[PDB]
């Protein structure tokens, strides 16, 4: 029911027991070296 | 020692340790670690540095 803006679309592969580090605050080796979200996101995360 | 042990207790006689005077560099676990449940409750885990 809704009209968006400013769509981006990221995309990337990783292991199972990472997914889990795919959020704002999360402190490990893909959030800190590889890949991190803004405190203040909106948006959606999608993984399989 | 606590990590990369050899066997661990039973739930029913679950051990406990004491730690004192170390540096907690958790960043040397990177490299073979691989969690799949990690959750820490009165602390966020961006601070713990
Ligand atoms: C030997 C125990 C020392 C305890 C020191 C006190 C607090 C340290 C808190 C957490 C350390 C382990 C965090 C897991 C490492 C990040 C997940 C990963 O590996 O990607």
């Amino acid at each position: 029911d809704l009209c968006f803006t400013n769509v981006y679309a990221d995309s990337f592969v990783i292991r199972g027991d990472e997914v889990r580090q795919i959020a704002p605050g999360q402190t490990g080796k893909i959030a800190d070296y590889n890949y991190k979200l803004p405190d203040d996101f909106t948006g959606c995360v999608i993984a399989w | 020692e606590v990590f990369n042990a050899t066997r661990f207790a039973s739930v029913y006689a679950w051990n406990r340790k004491r730690i004192s005077n170390c540096v907690a560099d958790y960043s040397v676990l990177y490299n073979s670690a691989s969690f799949s449940t990690f959750k820490c409750y009165g602390v966020s885990p961006t601070k713990l540095n």
